[PDB]
């Protein structure tokens, strides 16, 4: 279990970096 | 590094040292003090007057309990200051004899419960056993029977009652681990 | 850097080279048991068979 | 004894022939260690994907 | 075909200092026929190591000839723009001249090539047997492994029974190499009956090895089934020293016989282990297994012997006898005490459920070891 | 040439402390100084080897000095002075700026910014002097400003993160000094040496910083080894104050290292089995780490065949480090097999490289243990053996001698027999069977707590991760 | 370098032997603060009867002990 949630943490990190730059050039 | 510490004095300190805490039947410290001397002072000086407490110890480690005995007699000609060690030593050493010998058999010989232990006399065997509280029917030492109620005593006191682990208390341990 | 940090303490136990000071210093076992075995054999043959 | 009709021992120095039940040996612990051997390649292969993480 | 695998089984025995003087010399003039002939230049060069200019003219020659020959064919068959056919062919093609010579490093490159580009499965698995002889060519055997990990992913997905058999026979001498006899058995057995040689050995040499493993592994109620009532074994019968050597030890094995028994050992010792190529290196090995198995078998039935009796009958004095037992004991196979005042052998058997608490806590101990540390290192990532 | 290197190393080191200047003024980031301090270091000794490594001399230049100055002075007349921009505040591009540092402000004595600052070059001073292998004069400076330097100056929960770096470098240089060379005067420092780490110590207790409190413990317990104090350090460990539950694992390695070897000697195994299998494994596999590996498995061996187990011959079989652990590998051959003339000349061959390490006085311990292996096999193998054929076979001086070995033998019960005297042999007792008996529970008890405590460390950690990147932006 | 002297001097009935020895204790205690502490109920004597003469000073010691090894509680 521990590593099936820790995946899909990995995944929301690289997602996260990403959308933060875009709500910059939105802003 | 070196003062004028090095002396002929200080190897034949050093080896009534060791004796001493070897007749305290303390082994803990002996290897500690030991483990002290194992560098630079025990190389230099070679083993000489230090041979005689390594050897001492050693051979009673090793379970040639002959060897050890051998080094205690042949003492005599060295004596100054050593016999005071010399002697609560060997009273030590029948005693660690008659313990080992213990599980081994129950019943020896009169003539063998002497070679033993190294008594020079039959009457002094017998004056171990009282101490010992062990008894003497038809000149044959009983092992078994005090040493066993003895230990059966012993084994009930408030430390190890705590450490016994009873076979109900595992189950609430491990069932409530899991549930928590 | 969890890793970094466990090599650096190390190295004083390590010294200078704990991994090549040394070597600059510096059924499997039994051997052919046929060879012993033969020759037993023989041995005992021999006897054996004059007797 | 050695195609197991009778399975029992022969006593050459008494001049007897002794006679055994079959045994039967413990179902449960045969069968455990079969379970246990198979946990071991599961977590293998875990931890192979688990390289991704690291 | 024939120097692919023959190659090294004369060769290694020219390695050994092991075997007799005549054998050696026998083997030397059969390797230099054959350096000539398939013109393995390169490859000798590793193998002199281990062990005329006109030869290395042969290579500069057949090497420029064999290489233009192929250059401007192989060009002309990409060029001429169809790759399904051609340009796939091509490739095989290129990997077989460097298999030739043993240039292991530009045929991984060739035959790579035909793998990755779209093919029919059966032409795949095809295609990667020849790497995995390579390895088994070269005597590393954990580059044959990685190999035959792919191949069996494959072989359900063609589902061509042919290559099922070939696919066995490879990883059947793969397992004959390493330790563990226990595979090797199983897929040895069918292959008695079936399997065309391809670039393996022949048939006279893999009868040999189903009788070996045969003995080593199996309960007794199976070697009889199986092997000596084989119907392969029957027809084959011998026409080798090496496949006598190993029947007449089966006879007595099963049959219960003794004063014989020792004689058969030390026959199959020089006629089977040592010209094999990949059991040599088992020869202590083996024999202390048959050893302790022999020894076991009689102990089984009887809860005592004498010495004298158990000594005369394997044909060694009372004194051989004893010392070797002793050797045996303390690795639990035997499962016997030995009076020496009353001069008995007494059988003890005490496995029950004992025996088989002992194995799950032991294996036990490993599973929560591993899982400590994977635990671990999750969960500081 | 000179010029742009220098220049470039300067700024690197610019941008670095920028970052931390930042972090270490807010709050309690505590953790996000510690890491980046800890990367920074590794960093900083990878870059000396290309680009110039005179970043110290640069980074000096231009920073308040407030004894750096003279440190840096004396590093220069170490190495053959030169003058060509050397004497810092040469450059004036700090400007009262708050980053660079205001520099009216420091001089005014209003505000303090150099106290962090001059912790962190003391760090940057002592790795490129280890690195480069500048001894005598320097190391003793070095140690001479540093000591009270930090106790000039008051504690802060960043300032312990700090000097839990610089006590590793004081202990250490010194030990350099011993290492060169033997002076009257190593003797005596030795001495001053401990002082000031026992009372940084004692200090560091009341700050509740653990990061320092391992560290110290562990550089404290090295020394007392090297002079095999045991009575010393058996008092020293009963203090138990020694943190695990926020400190590296590295610190934990290297205390159970010292534990296995404190413990083995004076005649405890039991305990110190558990300790050295621990240490191995938290020990990283590291290629830089391969040579504290090799000293592990040598006290492994060692703690084993005292306790009269067989380390796995599978376990070395595979291993690497071959050359260096021949020597253990033939000890445990001769117990292995009960030997006894194998012993003593294996002994006597290898003593020197087994002296170094100081497992040699182990190695004589062993010798009761061939003795007690070789008659495990006699017994194992028989059920009445005359006590005369054990006479010749293992060449035992007397009939009164050979009954002494398995008279002792059997009172920790390794063989557990019976000696008939008059009947004049031994006769097996053995169990053998012990699944009969209450023995099953106990061992099932430790694989069964073992279990447990991995699902609750699973638990708290799972949670943890997934909430930082919740809050954070996200589809 | 250890106390072990230190101690054994104070079993001495011979009150100027004993009052020496308090003060050298006083000066190693900063390490010492372990060894001295399997003697450390001697010293304690030594201050709960009156018969002592340099009572306060071997209170102080044993007081210094009490706060290196943390027992805040007897150290104050």
């Amino acid at each position: 279990e521990l590593m099936v949630i820790y995946i899909s943490n990995l995944v929301r990190s690289i997602i996260a970096f990403d959308d933060l730059i875009e709500n910059k050039i939105q802003n | 590094n070196h003062k004028l510490s090095e002396s002929d004095k200080k190897s034949k300190l050093i080896s009534l040292y060791l004796l001493n805490l070897l007749s305290q039947n303390n082994t803990t410290k002996f290897h500690s003090e030991l483990q002290y001397l194992d560098k630079h002072i025990k190389n230099l000086e070679d083993d000489s007057l230090l041979s005689y407490p390594i050897k001492l110890d050693r051979w009673l480690m090793e379970g040639s309990y002959q060897k050890a005995w051998d080094l205690l007699q042949s003492g005599s000609q060295n004596i100054s200051e050593f016999d005071s060690f010399t002697d609560i030593l060997k009273s030590a050493i029948r005693d660690e004899i008659a313990k080992n010998t213990e599980l081994s058999y129950d019943f020896l010989p009169l003539s063998n419960i002497k070679a033993l232990l190294f008594f020079n006399n039959e009457k002094e065997t017998e004056k171990f056993a009282l101490e010992r509280n062990w008894p003497i029917v038809n000149s044959k030492v009983y092992f078994n029977n005090q040493s066993k109620e003895k230990a059966d005593y012993e084994d009930e006191m408030m430390h190890e009652e705590d450490q016994k682990t009873n076979i109900i208390e595992k189950a609430m341990d491990y069932a409530i681990s899991i549930e928590n | 850097t969890k890793k970094k940090n466990e090599e650096i303490n190390k190295k004083s136990l390590e010294e200078d080279d704990e991994f090549e000071d040394f070597p600059i210093d510096t059924d499997d076992v039994e051997v052919d048991d046929d060879f012993t075995n033969e020759l037993k054999a023989e041995l005992d043959r021999y006897k054996r068979e004059n007797q | 004894i050695l195609d197991k009709i009778f399975y029992g021992v022969l006593d050459q120095g008494n001049g007897w022939l002794y006679v055994y039940e079959t045994p039967n040996q413990d179902a449960t612990y045969d069968s455990a260690l079969e379970l246990v051997g198979q946990l071991n390649k599961v977590v293998d292969q875990l931890f192979e994907k688990a390289s991704v993480l690291y | 075909r024939v120097p692919n695998y023959e190659v090294s089984e004369k060769a290694f025995l020219l390695t050994q200092s092991k075997v007799s003087i005549e054998q050696r010399k026998e083997a030397a003039e059969f390797v230099l026929a054959k350096i000539k002939e398939e013109e393995m230049a390169p490859y000798y060069k590793y193998l002199c190591e281990e062990y005329d200019q006109e030869l290395y003219n042969e290579l500069c020659k057949k090497n420029e000839s064999k290489i233009k020959e192929l250059n401007e064919k192989i060009q002309k068959l990409e060029e001429d723009d169809e790759g399904e056919l051609e340009q796939a062919q091509a490739w095989i093609n290129l990997g077989e001249y460097y298999a030739q010579i043993g240039d292991k490093d530009n045929a991984e490159k060739t035959l790579g090539k035909s793998l990755s580009k779209a093919i029919s499965t059966g032409a795949k698995i095809d295609v990667m047997l020849t790497i995995a002889r390579l390895g088994f060519f070269y005597n590393d055997q954990l580059y044959v492994k990685e190999k035959l990990e792919a191949v069996n992913s494959m072989i359900e997905k063609g589902g061509d029974w042919e290559r099922r058999n070939r696919y066995k026979t490879y990883y059947g001498i793969h397992c004959l190499a390493v330790r563990n006899f226990k595979e090797a058995a199983k897929l040895l057995v069918d292959s008695l009956a079936t399997f065309t040689s391809i670039e393996l050995t022949s048939y006279e040499s893999i009868a040999t090895y189903a009788s070996v493993t045969g003995l080593f592994t199996l309960e007794r109620t199976d070697l009889k089934s199986k092997v000596i009532d084989s119907p392969e074994l029957l027809s084959l019968i011998s026409t080798t020293a090496a496949l006598q050597s190993i029947s007449s030890l089966t006879i007595s094995l099963y049959a219960s016989d003794y004063a014989s028994y020792f004689p058969y050992l030390l026959e199959t010792y020089a006629n089977v282990l040592i010209p094999c190529k990949y059991l040599n290196r088992h020869a202590d090995f083996f024999v202390r297994e048959m050893r302790r198995k022999v020894y076991a078998q009689l102990l089984e039935s009887y809860k005592t012997l004498s010495l004298k009796s158990m000594a005369s009958a394997f044909g060694v004095s009372v004194a051989f006898l004893d010392n070797d037992l002793g050797k045996f004991i303390p690795n639990k196979q035997l499962n016997c005490v030995i009076d020496r005042v009353n001069g008995i052998v007494e059988t003890n058997r005490p496995d029950n459920k004992n025996a088989q608490y002992h194995l799950l806590v032991k294996q036990g101990d490993g599973l929560l070891t591993k899982l400590q540390k994977y635990g671990a290192a999750v969960r500081l990532t | 040439l000179h010029h742009s290197e220098k220049k470039y190393a300067e700024e690197d080191q610019v941008q670095e402390l920028l970052k931390v200047l930042n972090e270490i003024s807010k709050t309690t980031l505590t953790l996000d100084p510690r890491y980046i301090w800890r990367s920074l270091k590794d960093l900083s000794s990878l870059r000396n080897q290309e680009l110039l490594n005179a970043e110290t001399l640069c980074f000096t230049v231009n920073v308040l000095y407030p004894d750096s100055s003279s440190f840096k002075k004396n590093l220069l007349k170490f190495i053959t002075s030169n003058h060509k921009s050397s004497v810092p505040g040469s450059a004036e591009l700090r400007n009262s700026y708050p980053a660079s540092f205001y520099s009216v402000n420091t001089e005014k004595k209003t505000i303090e910014v150099t106290a962090e600052i001059n912790c962190f070059m003391h760090l940057l001073v002592q790795l490129f002097l280890w690195d480069s292998k500048e001894l005598e004069q320097l190391v003793e400076f070095n140690r001479k400003v540093v000591i009270p330097n930090l106790l000039c100056y008051y504690n802060l929960r960043s300032l312990n993160l700090i000097n839990a770096k610089l006590w590793f470098y004081i202990y250490l240089s010194h030990e350099t000094l011993a290492r060169s060379s033997e002076e009257i005067n190593s003797d005596n420092q030795n001495i001053i040496l401990r002082s000031t780490m026992m009372k940084f110590l004692k200090i560091a207790s009341l700050k509740h910083d653990n990061e320092t409190k391992a560290m110290l413990i562990n550089l404290i317990l090295r020394d007392f080894l090297n002079n095999g104090e045991v009575d010393s350090a058996s008092d020293f460990i009963s203090k138990l104050e020694y943190p695990h539950t926020d400190v590296s694992s590295s610190l934990e390695a290297r205390y159970f290292f010292y534990l296995s070897k404190i413990n083995a000697i004076q005649l405890d195994y039991s305990t110190a089995n558990e300790y050295i299998i621990a240490a191995i494994r938290k020990a990283p596999h590291n290629s830089k780490s391969l040579g504290f590996l090799q000293q592990s498995n040598k006290l492994h061996c060692c703690i084993q065949l005292l306790m009269g187990d067989i380390p796995e011959l599978s376990f070395f079989h595979q291993s690497n480090m071959q050359k260096s652990l021949l020597p253990y590998y033939h000890l445990t051959k001769a117990v292995k097999l009960g030997d006894l003339k194998k012993f003593t000349s294996t002994i006597t061959k290898y003593k020197q490289l087994l002296l170094k390490d100081d497992t040699y006085q182990l190695c004589v311990r062993l010798r009761s243990n061939v003795i007690k292996t070789g008659i495990r096999i006699i017994s194992l193998t028989y059920k009445k053996i005359s006590l005369r054929d054990i006479c010749l076979k293992l060449n035992l001086d007397s009939e009164q001698t050979v009954e002494y070995m398995v008279s002792r033998a059997i009172r920790d019960g390794v063989i557990e027999a019976k000696i008939n005297h008059e009947d004049g042999f031994i006769e097996t007792t053995e169990l053998l069977n012990i699944y009969d008996s209450e023995d099953p529970q106990q061992v099932f008890d430790e694989r069964i707590k073992f279990a447990n405590q991995l699902h609750d460390e699973y638990l708290v950690s799972m949670r943890y991760p997934e909430d930082k990147k919740t809050q954070q932006n996200e589809k | 370098t250890t106390a072990a002297p230190l101690l054994a001097l104070l079993r001495e009935n011979q009150d100027s032997v004993k009052t020496y020895a308090l003060e050298s204790i006083n000066n190693v205690v900063d390490q010492l603060w372990s060894e001295i502490s399997n003697e450390l109920p001697d010293i304690e004597a030594l201050y709960d009867d009156d018969t002592f003469s340099d009572r306060e000073m071997a209170a102080l010691i044993a007081s210094k002990v009490y706060y290196n090894l943390g027992e805040y509680e007897s150290a104050v």
